[PDB]
C-alpha cells in the first residue's frame, strides 16, 4: 500500500517534483526521512518521464550511514530497480521493470558499487522510444525509526513514463 | 520544523580578519545549508550553496562547511562591504523552509564613552497632555549601554522606548536614544528628571538631570 | 540582466486583503521556481510560500494557509500572492525570489525581488507633531551642545528630517522610527553643534511626511 502502516491521508502527503538536470531525473531523500516530532510523514517524489534517455537516480539512505536516524530503514522492492511495484486495484505488487517497459536499460553498476538499494543509489536509464504509458514505485520507509519519541518518515517514488518518441 | 540558530548574535571583526559565523541546526542535516546577506534598507542576495557554489559577483572569501549539525560560514578576509547581516537556511527538511535568525557583523573599534544629554518636554508639547523627557547618547562603542530613568529618585519602568541608530560609516561608534513619555498630571506631580547611563567607557555611570520648571 | 520587480504593497486594516505581484525579465520565468519570503520590522527572514515552474506543486508555511494563495502566469511573466484575512503578524517587506527547483533538496533563492511593505494595522494616516529637544547648556552642553526635535505621532513610515534646510549635515543622528503602542511612530533627530554658537547661529528642522503632505518646520531655540 501507498501510506503503509502510516496512519497519513493522502492530502497530508508532501509531494516533490524530482531535480531534474541534464537528462538526469533525481529523487534525494538523505535528508527527507530522518526522525521528525510531526512524523510519519510522507514524503512523495514524481517523476514524470515525457522526454526519451533520461536516467532516474534515487538515494535512499542506509541503516547506520548516520548513527541511530535509519536503524529501522526498509526499502521495497529488495530487488530494485530490476522490480518495482505497481499499483493494481487496492493492491501494490511487485513487477518487472524490463517487462513494464521495452528497451530498458539498468546499468550493474553506479559509482563502481552494485545498482541495488544496500549501496545506498539505484539508477536505470529509459529508452528512446515509449509508446505504453507505466506508472511504477518504489519505498523508502524509515517510519519504524524512532529517536527521542520522532518517528521518521515513510518515502514514495511514483514514475510516470508518459508516451514519447 | 527545523530551527536554525545562529551564533553569536553579532560579531565584532576589523577588516582582513577571518570571520567565523555558526549555524546549529535543531535535527541533524546531511545536505548543506545556504548563506544570504543583507545590508540595511536592503534586499537579501544569495551568497554560497554548497562548500564552493558562490552566486554570481560573489567573492572567493566566501566558503561554507559543516554537517550533522554544526555549520559555519567563513569569510577569509573581510572587506568593509561585509559588514552586514547573515542568515543560514535549510533547504532539504522542508515544508517549512527555514532560516536561522542572523548574525550581525559589527566593525571593532576602540572604546568610546557616550555623551549624555537629557532635554525636557517642551511647553507645546505639555499643551497636549502628553510629555516627553529625552535622553541621548552620543557617539559610543560598543552597542551596551544601560539607561535608567529616575524620576524623584524613583525608577521607570516599562514607560521609555529605545532607539538606536545603524553603526555610522565614518567613527563606527553609535547613538541612542530613551524615551521616557508621561502624562502631564504625573509630569507636574514631581521635581527631578534624571537619565542615569551605564557604559564599559565610562569610569563611573553618568547621571544628567533636570528640575522641573528649570530649577 | 534578471530583473524582480514587486508593487502591490500597502497599508491594509486587519482582516483585510491585499494583492501582490512580482513582475519578472531577463530569464526565461516559465523554467524557475518562484517564492515568497517576508521580513517582519526588526526581525529576520521567513520563507511563506513557493510555487514550481508549471504551477504543479504550490507549497506554504503554516500560519498563512488557507489566508495566503500564491500563483503565476508565465505568458505575463508574473508571480502573484493573494492575502486574505490579514492579521498584524502578517507585517513584513515582501520578496519575490527566484529558484531552479523545488525538489526535496530545495534550490537555492538565487535572485530576489526588492520588497514591497505590507503594513496590517487599525492606525489611519496622521501627520506628525514636531517638538524641540531644546539645548539647555547645562545638561545638553560638554563644551558641545546638544539639540533636537521629536518627531511624535505619525502614521505610517517615514518621514525625512533635515536641519539647515540641507545644510547642517555633519553630527546628524535621525533615530529609527519606534512604534508606539498607540500604534503610531515616533522618531528623534538630534544634532551636536557647538555651543558658543547657540546665542547666534539658528535651528530649525525640516520634517516631511508624505502620506499626510505634511511639511513642517520648527525652530529649536535655547
Ligand atoms: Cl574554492
Ligand atoms: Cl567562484
Ligand atoms: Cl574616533
Ligand atoms: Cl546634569
Ligand atoms: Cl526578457
Ligand atoms: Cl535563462
Ligand atoms: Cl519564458
Ligand atoms: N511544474
Amino acid at each position: 500500500t501507498e501510506s503503509g502502516d502510516t496512519a497519513v491521508s493522502e492530502d497530508s502527503y508532501d509531494k516533490y517534483a524530482s531535480q531534474n538536470t541534464n537528462k538526469e531525473y533525481v529523487c534525494d531523500f538523505t535528508d527527507q526521512l530522518k526522525p521528525t516530532e510531526s512524523g510519519p510523514k510522507v514524503k512523495k517524489c514524481e517523476v514524470k518521464v515525457n522526454e526519451p534517455l533520461i536516467k532516474v537516480k534515487i538515494i535512499c539512505p542506509l541503516k547506520g550511514s548516520v548513527e541511530k536516524l535509519y536503524d529501522n530503514i526498509e526499502y521495497v522492492p529488495k530487488k530494485s530497480p530490476y522490480v518495482v511495484l505497481t499499483k493494481e486495484e487496492t493492491k501494490l505488487k511487485e513487477k518487472l521493470l524490463s517487462k513494464l517497459i521495452y528497451g530498458l536499460l539498468i546499468s550493474p553498476t553506479v559509482n563502481e558499487k552494485e545498482n541495488n538499494f544496500k549501496e545506498g543509489v539505484i539508477e536505470f536509464t529509459l529508452p528512446p522510444v515509449v509508446h505504453k504509458a507505466t506508472v511504477f514505485y518504489f519505498i523508502c520507509d524509515n517510519s519504524k525509526t524512532e529517536d527521542d519519541n520522532k518517528k521518521g518518515n515513510r518515502g514514495i517514488v511514483e514514475v510516470y513514463v508518459e508516451p514519447y518518441g | 520544523e527545523i530551527v536554525l540558530t545562529q551564533s553569536p548574535a553579532t560579531l565584532s571583526l576589523s577588516p582582513g580578519e577571518r570571520a567565523t559565523l555558526s549555524c546549529r541546526t535543531s535535527q541533524s542535516l546531511s545536505i548543506s545549508l545556504v548563506w544570504y546577506q543583507q545590508k540595511p534598507g536592503q534586499a537579501p542576495r544569495l551568497l554560497i550553496s554548497d562548500a564552493s557554489n558562490r552566486a554570481p559577483g560573489i567573492p572567493a572569501r566566501f566558503s561554507a562547511s559543516g554537517s550533522g549539525t554544526d555549520f559555519t560560514l567563513t569569510i577569509s578576509s573581510l572587506e568593509p562591504e561585509d559588514f552586514a547581516v547573515y542568515y543560514c537556511q535549510q533547504r532539504s527538511n522542508w515544508p517549512p523552509i527555514t532560516f536561522g535568525q542572523g548574525t550581525r557583523l559589527e566593525m571593532k573599534r576602540t572604546v568610546a564613552a557616550p555623551s549624555v544629554f537629557i532635554f525636557p518636554p517642551s511647553d507645546e508639547q505639555l499643551k497636549s497632555g502628553t510629555a516627553s523627557v529625552v535622553c541621548l547618547l552620543n557617539n559610543f562603542y560598543p552597542r551596551e549601554a544601560k539607561v535608567q530613568w529616575k524620576v524623584d529618585n524613583a525608577l521607570q519602568s516599562g514607560n521609555s522606548q529605545e532607539s538606536v541608530t545603524e553603526q555610522d560609516s565614518k567613527d563606527s561608534t553609535y547613538s541612542l536614544s530613551s524615551t521616557l513619555t508621561l502624562s502631564k498630571a504625573d509630569y507636574e506631580k514631581h521635581k527631578v528628571y534624571a537619565c542615569e547611563v551605564t557604559h564599559q567607557g565610562l569610569s563611573s555611570p553618568v547621571t544628567k538631570s533636570f528640575n522641573r520648571g528649570e530649577c | 540582466e534578471v530583473q524582480l520587480v514587486e508593487s502591490g504593497g500597502g497599508l491594509v486594516k486587519p482582516g483585510g486583503s491585499l494583492r501582490l505581484s512580482c513582475a519578472a525579465s531577463g530569464f526565461a520565468f516559465s523554467t524557475y521556481a518562484m517564492s515568497w519570503v517576508r521580513q517582519a520590522p526588526g526581525k529576520g527572514l521567513e520563507w511563506v510560500s513557493s510555487i514550481s515552474e508549471s504551477s504543479s506543486y504550490t507549497y506554504y508555511t503554516d500560519s498563512v494557509k488557507g489566508r495566503f494563495t500564491i500563483s503565476r502566469d508565465n505568458a505575463k511573466k508574473s508571480l502573484f500572492l493573494h492575502m486574505n484575512s490579514l492579521r498584524a503578524e502578517d507585517t513584513a517587506v515582501y520578496y519575490c525570489a527566484r529558484s531552479d527547483g523545488l525538489s526535496m533538496i530545495a534550490a537555492p533563492f538565487d535572485y530576489w525581488g526588492q520588497g514591497a511593505r505590507v503594513t496590517v494595522s487599525s492606525a489611519s494616516t496622521k501627520g506628525p507633531s514636531v517638538f524641540p529637544l531644546a539645548p539647555s547648556s547645562k545638561s545638553t552642553s560638554g563644551g558641545t551642545a546638544a539639540l533636537g526635535c521629536l518627531v511624535k505621532d505619525y502614521f505610517p513610515e517615514p518621514v525625512t528630517v533635515s536641519w539647515n534646510s540641507g545644510a547642517l549635515t555633519s553630527g546628524v543622528h535621525t533615530f529609527p522610527a519606534v512604534l508606539q503602542s498607540s500604534g503610531l511612530y515616533s522618531l528623534s533627530s538630534v544634532v551636536t553643534v557647538p555651543s558658543s554658537s547657540l546665542g547666534t547661529q539658528t535651528y530649525i528642522c525640516n520634517v516631511n511626511h508624505k502620506p499626510s503632505n505634511t511639511k513642517v518646520d520648527k525652530k529649536v531655540e535655547p
